[PDB]
């Protein structure tokens, strides 16, 4: 259909745009081409693209506090483990003595 | 997924590219052809379309396609932008050719 | 004499993409060829994206702790040869995205997409 | 606007920030202020009995 | 209108060839910009 628009069916005085001038005569081969329909297209995936990196850049730094929590977690879970081997040394000598 | 989706554009540009060179490719041997076989005018000895593929702007991040087209008329090694002459019998045969 | 959606195609197997499928990627072009919509290539990428963290998830600590990128690719193999059969595309079509309300603002109330909202 | 998003990026920042100075400092204070009140009431009162 | 003079002195360098906006963060806001 854009070939039937812009070449077949020309216009009268229209019948020379081959030969007007540049900007006008590259509006219609851009037409002609089907081009602008695909441009569309890669501008839409690249909206994608820099949604993308908005969602990444936010989400990067939790890590570190997330990685602080889990290895802190442990060193507390010794600690009550030696609590109760005391707390259970402790309930042993009281009777002892 | 952010460096994959740019590849992945990578591709649908170097598509359209491909698709533009080969029919400029296509266009210029049928006018040659045409233009070649129809020595009436005597003052032209070829005629091409000039379609600019480095009008294409550099975006920061994005391609942002687009091609500046101009027909030019060929006199040997010279070329010239076809525009300003008075042979209106020159200019409405290059139009329909 | 080869249209721009075959060229296109032909060259989808040149590129190796890093994590979503190829073949499935260039179907995404398809939908858009035909129905002239753009939705779907953004459905279709963020149900890959799903697709695979629920995979990933199952998938035990010790070699997410090291390794990870081998059964990414590993699960790729197997998207690709669902994609093939093409039976979860049915499910997909059905559910449809509600529009995005006057006003909205994503920089602060967040992207309409992600809102449960625009899911009915 | 790409400042804006800078901002975007800056806010999710403070936040996380905000929570662990606020419970540290109040922890802590707690803790100082309720051990050494104990410390000086024991010792008062060891030494009394 | 005394402080205008000093800092016309600096100027921020190009962006370099290849830069990623997305992955390294913009390019401006990079302390190399400065020299």
């Amino acid at each position: 259909p854009a070939i039937l628009d812009a070449v077949i069916f020309c216009h009268q005085d229209d019948s020379l745009w081959p030969m007007s001038e540049p900007a006008a005569l590259k509006k219609r081969f851009d037409e002609i081409f089907e081009a602008q329909k695909y441009t569309k297209v890669i501008e839409n995936i690249r909206l994608l693209k820099k949604k993308k990196g908005d969602e990444l850049k936010i989400l990067k730094e939790r890590e570190v506090q997330d990685k602080a929590n889990k290895e802190r977690a442990e060193k507390v879970d010794r600690l009550m483990a030696q609590l109760t081997r005391e707390i259970l040394e402790a309930r042993e000598k009281c009777n002892e003595l | 997924a952010i460096e994959d989706l740019g590849r992945g554009m990578a591709a649908v540009d170097h598509a359209i590219m491909q698709y533009h060179s080969k029919m400029m490719e296509q266009i210029n041997r049928t006018i040659a052809e045409l233009w070649q076989s129809t020595y009436q005018g005597t003052d032209i000895d070829t005629i091409q379309i000039r379609s600019d593929v480095e009008s294409t702007t550099s975006s920061d991040s994005g391609t942002r396609r687009n091609y500046n087209y101009r027909v030019s008329m060929v006199k040997g090694d010279t070329e010239m932008d076809m525009r300003g002459r008075c042979s209106a019998g020159q200019k409405v045969l290059a139009s329909i050719i | 004499s080869i249209s721009v959606d075959a060229l296109v195609q032909e060259f989808f197997a040149q590129q190796s993409l890093k994590i979503l499928p190829q073949a499935p990627f260039g179907d995404a072009v398809n939908q858009f060829v035909s129905k002239d919509d753009k939705h779907a290539v953004e459905m279709f990428v963020m149900d890959s994206l799903s697709s695979q963290v629920r995979g990933l998830l199952q998938l035990d600590d010790d070699k997410i702790n090291e390794g990870l990128d081998s059964h990414i690719e590993d699960f790729r193999k197997v998207m690709e040869k669902n994609f093939l059969s093409g039976q979860q595309k049915q499910a997909q079509r059905r559910r449809r995205f509600k529009e995005k309300p006057e006003g909205w603002d994503s920089d602060l109330n967040g992207h309409w997409t992600l809102q449960p909202e625009a899911i009915e």
